[PDB]
RNA sequence: AAUCUUACCAACGUUUCAGGCUUUAUCAGUAGUAUGAUUAAUAUCAAAAUUAUAUGAUUUAGUACGGAAUUGCAUGGCUGUC
RNA sequence: UGAAGUCAAGUCCCUAUGGUCUUUAUACGUUGGGCUACACACGUGUUACAAGGGUAAAUACAAAAAGACGCAAAAAAGUAAUUUUGAGCAAACCUUUAAAAAUUACCUUAGUUCAGAUUGUUUUAUGAAAUUCUAAAACAUGAAGAUGAAAUCGUUAGUAAUUG
């Protein structure tokens, strides 16, 4: 079952301009460079490794024209290897958007191609492109 | 009533062929004056021109004038002959 | 879009005297406010509806 | 000239002068004695006060645009430092080795 | 003093509330928009004997609506302008038949009674030509007048046959004949070959009723 | 008729695509744009673009997969069939009519 | 010539094959036509080509392979009305049963 | 030789082509385009 | 029941098999298409670009022509009702 | 879930088939039109003639069913229909679904803040295409109707009726 959606009256309408809340953009600063990042992982000598969890499905029904049913490749990624700051975390919660994310892990899905291999490597190209753009913050 | 304005008005393959033949200066004639696809809107270039419109097993005639622009061809023509209960 | 062609009371004169939750301004002073919801049904009211600081409220 | 006429070929909106003449007309129909309507408009009588027509609906032209948008690229890169400049060149050059993009392109040419 | 707008006349004794039922086009939503502009309530009067209210009353209240116009008259023109060009919707407003594809074999009764705009707009036109003759006779004419104009255009092969028969005896006999307008008001006709297989009805050119009523050999039949 | 009335509200009807100033972008705006390159999202105004018709799914071949079965007509799907008996009855009944047709033509 | 079924199946066949191949063409043209942010001309020139095509292979309507009857069809099975009443006698339908709620 | 992929990006914006555009009757019957110039010029 | 459907009316057009098999003759810079022109439309014509993919495209003869045309008072089949 | 068989009940026009007829036309393809006509009248069914009603505002509880030539959350815009956008799911996992009622307040028995036809004009959605011949929203139009003659129908408890 599902309860019905209702639009509650959270905020009252007419509240003075001085008494409202406004919050600056904390992501406004000088972005990091590259060697600043590589200097963090000196224990590993320029080598990072990520722990992940790969879901995948198969069907007996994926055939002549429903052969596209086997294209999704769902993944999770663990974060405790990522020494995430307060500012790096919020940046990461924005790139994913309105997507699942916890302190421990977050999801990553691709259904862009027919063959799952091509949808699997693309996840790796996303995980890289998200770790760098995330650790570009301090 | 009509469509929304942004849904642009319909002019079929045929009348687009005729508008070009106007543009060349090729006059309208026996077959070129003929019209089908009544839902096609009544363009603006073809003022001062006769067009024999089709219904059923014969035709209707009209001339275009600036007031007639914008409308549809089939809104000037009658298909079903009116019904009158006899005495 | 929230007001929709109405007048707020922080522009109305008489509410200005009392709208401001300014009790600190009064030497030897104190302020008390409340929230009536009889005309409303299941209306969750609190200091999140009004952007309002913590601590200065009592459920 | 052919495509625009799915825009310019448009319903006619009436002026206030035309409607005071719609009443004082005599003929019921128009195609019969068409010229008399052109005559019945031409009568000028400024004794009446000044006139204001209604505003026609929000029509829109041929070259016009409904809502303009800020232009952006496909892939917005912060290249001010310029780090992503290297991540791209190998990326694209890798794709061509596996799945080229050198196609006959019967339609567009560059 | 007075002020006119939308065909309604204002004075300094009026009550802008009770204009609601009277004016044609301004029921509820607009007055709310209007009282927002006056920054006053429904209960207060927007009009007073002082000139400040009066000029303020007119300056605001003119922005909504263009002066020297109406909505009622604009409505009828947009109806007559359709029949004025010999359109499909032009007939169905005149006869009393539906416009929106609504059916007829059972139920079109609310159209026949309520929709009375194009009808009254033609009676006044007939008086401008054929004088102050009583109405039910005038009804016989412009009904009979439009019909031949239809058959002339749409069914042109039939009009010519009605025209040919008239012109044969015209040259030969020089005798009299007649016109059955009272038959043509109801839509009855004569004068061609059917698939089923002296008076004439249909062969005329338009405006003929002017040619005969208002100039011996020809005699009109209006009533019966 | 066309009743128009003034809208005392002003300004462009706001949108994400319209809040953006590409010359002066915030941090929260570069971040969303950095998501769009990754996953291919779209940013557009309140008005209609064609992406809803580029993202749709339209599989007409799935009907052809029924027409290509040829269960209904074996000869179209498996031409080696030759219904011998049904042809025999079709030939006998014809020839016997032609006996009747000629013998009735005389009679 | 061909009997009614084997003919009409082909008509409703050629109507789909046309659509299958002019799919990408008619999706892009129709994409531009609904793109409000663009000028009206390019929105119209696409509308001009979008109509400059065989409409005859677009007037598709369903049909039953067996009976040749078009109006009532079961999409769950892909066959008709007069036939399912027959196969149900023979029980040829797989896994089906009579609803007793 | 053939070009690489990188070298073509250098010639990305170099638009050498002459008079490329949406057209009608051009490569088939350019005579009518000339008539189309005459008629609308005659109306001026 | 907007077109198709849909059998009906009007008009333009077609004259005998979709696939497979057999067979007669010609063409191969020809053939085809998300191409182009042409007609109201099917049709018909064709080289600006593009596709070239094994054993072609077109044509004659043959391989159960066809039929919402009629008789439910010749029948099946399916079904209502008592 | 429903015997034997009757009503020469109905259908050859879903498909099959005997007899009969047609075969350059009673066959075939396409374009447009038509099946939607309108004097009178019948059967069926929805909505109403009001205050155990109408409306505004704030705001609860369901089942069954369906989903990729799909369902489409969250946020945002619009007056509203609806649109931008497409996280997530081929699934008891994600998604599409309530109203009446109840609470507070107004309207105060008036052809009316009832009723809601019909018509004009923009806007909204699908489509190649809405004029003939679609559905919906808003501004505005705001007709009949004031619980129905003689006669006649349904129902037997989670039934009538009401609500979606
Ligand atoms: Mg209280
Ligand atoms: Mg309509
Ligand atoms: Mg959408
Ligand atoms: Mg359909
Ligand atoms: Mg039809
Ligand atoms: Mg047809
Ligand atoms: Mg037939
Ligand atoms: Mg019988
Ligand atoms: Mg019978
Ligand atoms: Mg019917
Ligand atoms: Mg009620
Ligand atoms: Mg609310
Ligand atoms: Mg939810
Ligand atoms: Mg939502
Ligand atoms: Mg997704
Ligand atoms: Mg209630
Ligand atoms: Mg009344
Ligand atoms: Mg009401
Ligand atoms: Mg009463």
């Amino acid at each position: 079952s599902r309860q019905a959606t209702v639009k509650h009256l959270t905020k009252y309408e007419a509240i003075p301009h001085y008494m409202k809340q406004t919050l600056r953009d904390p992501h406004e600063y000088k972005l990091r460079s590259m060697q600043q990042i590589k200097d963090d992982l000196k224990d590993t000598d320029g080598k990072f490794v990520a722990r992940i969890d790969i879901f995948y499905k198969d069907y007996n029904d994926a055939k002549f024209h429903e052969s596209a049913m086997n294209k999704k490749v769902k993944m999770n990624v663990h974060l405790k290897n990522w020494k995430l700051t307060h500012s790096q975390k919020d940046r990461l919660s924005l790139l994913l958007g309105n997507r699942f994310m916890c302190n421990d892990y977050f999801t990553l899905i691709c259904d862009q191609y027919t063959e799952p291999e091509l949808n699997f490597e693309k996840l790796v190209q996303q995980v890289q492109e998200l770790y760098l753009e995330c650790k570009r913050a301090p | 009533m009509g469509k929304s304005h942004w849904r642009l008005k319909y002019i079929s393959k045929s009348i687009i062929s005729k508008i070009i033949k106007e543009s060349i200066g090729i006059k309208i004639k026996k077959k070129i004056s003929v019209i089908m696809n009544k839902s096609s809107t009544i363009p603006s270039s073809l003022t001062d021109n006769t067009f024999y419109i089709h219904k059923g097993y014969k035709f209707r005639e009209l001339k275009i004038k600036d007031y007639h622009v914008g409308f549809k061809f089939g809104e000037f023509i009658l298909t079903r002959k009116p019904n009158i209960f006899p005495k | 879009t929230q007001l929709r062609s109405t007048v707020p009371p922080y522009h109305l004169t008489v509410p200005r005297a009392f709208l401001n939750f300014d009790g600190h301004k009064f030497k030897n002073g104190f302020v008390l406010c409340a929230s009536s919801v009889k005309n409303f049904h299941k209306h969750i009211f609190g200091p999140d509806s009004i952007d309002f600081p913590l601590g200065y409220s009592h459920e | 000239h052919a495509a625009s006429q799915m825009i310019v070929s448009q319903k006619h909106f009436l002026t206030a002068k035309e409607e005071d003449r719609l009443k004082t007309v005599n003929q019921f129909y128009y195609e019969a004695d068409t010229e008399a309507w052109d005559i019945h408009l031409a009568h000028e009588e400024h004794t009446i006060e000044q006139i204001e027509n209604f505003q026609p609906p929000k029509r829109l032209g041929v070259d016009d645009i409904e809502e303009q948008l800020c232009d952006l690229p496909l892939e917005y890169y912060d290249n001010d430092d310029g780090f992503w400049n290297d991540f791209i060149k190998e990326k694209l050059n890798r794709n061509n080795a596996a799945y080229p993009a050198t196609q006959g392109r019967a339609f567009f040419k560059h | 003093e007075f002020f006119q707008l939308n065909g309604y006349i204002f004075t300094k004794d009026t009550e802008f509330i009770n204009t609601k039922k009277k004016i044609f086009g301004w029921n509820d939503y607009t007055y709310k928009i209007i009282y927002n502009r006056f920054e006053k309530f429904y209960s207060e009067n927007l009009i007073s004997y002082k000139d400040t209210e009066w000029k303020k009353f007119k300056s605001i209240l003119s922005t909504f609506f263009p002066k020297s116009r109406s909505l009622k008259n604009r409505m009828d023109t947009n109806i007559f302008f359709l029949d004025f060009l010999n359109t499909y919707r032009g007939l169905r407003h005149s006869k009393g038949l539906p416009v929106r594809g609504q059916r007829t074999w059972t139920n079109a009764w609310s159209v026949y009674r309520s929709n009375l705009n194009l009808r009254k707009f033609k009676l006044e036109i007939a008086k401008r030509i054929y004088g102050n003759m009583p109405t039910p006779s005038l009804t016989t004419i412009y009904l009979a007048e439009q019909i031949n104009y239809i058959w002339k255009l749409q069914w042109k092969r039939e009009w010519l046959q009605a025209r040919s028969k008239r012109l044969k005896l015209m040259q030969n006999e020089h005798a009299m004949f007649k016109i059955d307008i009272n038959s043509m008001s109801k839509g009855y006709i004569d004068g061609f070959d059917k698939k089923k297989e002296n008076t004439f009805t249909l062969g005329f050119e338009p405006g003929f009723t002017l040619f005969y009523l208002r100039p011996n050999k020809i005699k009109i039949v209006l009533n019966e | 008729p066309y009743i128009k009335l003034p809208n005392f509200k002003m300004g462009i009807n706001p949108s994400l695509r319209s809040k953006l100033n590409p010359l002066a972008l915030t941090g929260t705006q570069k971040i969303m744009l950095a998501s769009s390159r990754i996953f291919g999202t779209n940013i557009s105004g309140n008005l209609r673009s064609g992406n809803s018709e580029l993202q749709k799914k339209f599989s007409p071949e799935k009907e052809l997969a029924e027409f290509n079965t040829y269960a209904h007509d074996l000869s179209s799907g498996f031409p080696w069939v030759q219904y011998y008996e049904q042809k025999e009855r079709h030939k006998m009944m014809i020839e016997l009519r032609k006996m009747r047709i000629l013998m009735r033509g005389i009679k | 010539m061909l009997f009614k079924r084997r003919k009409d199946i082909l008509k409703c066949k050629y109507k789909k094959i046309y659509i299958f191949k002019n799919k990408i063409k008619n999706i892009i043209l129709k994409s531009i036509f609904f793109n409000r942010n663009i000028k009206n001309i390019n929105r119209a020139y696409a509308y001009m080509i979008l109509n400059n095509s065989k409409i005859l292979y677009k007037k598709y309507h369903k049909i039953c392979k067996f009976s040749g009857y078009r109006k009532n069809v079961n999409k769950f099975t892909g066959i008709g009305r007069h036939e399912l009443n027959r196969k149900a006698t023979l029980g040829q339908l797989q896994n089906i049963s009579m609803n007793s709620w | 030789r053939f070009y690489t992929y990188d070298e073509l990006i250098a010639n990305r914006d170099n638009y050498t082509i002459k008079d490329q555009l949406n057209h009608k009757y051009r490569f088939s019957n350019p005579e009518l385009i000339e008539k189309f110039n005459l008629v609308q010029s005659d109306k001026d």
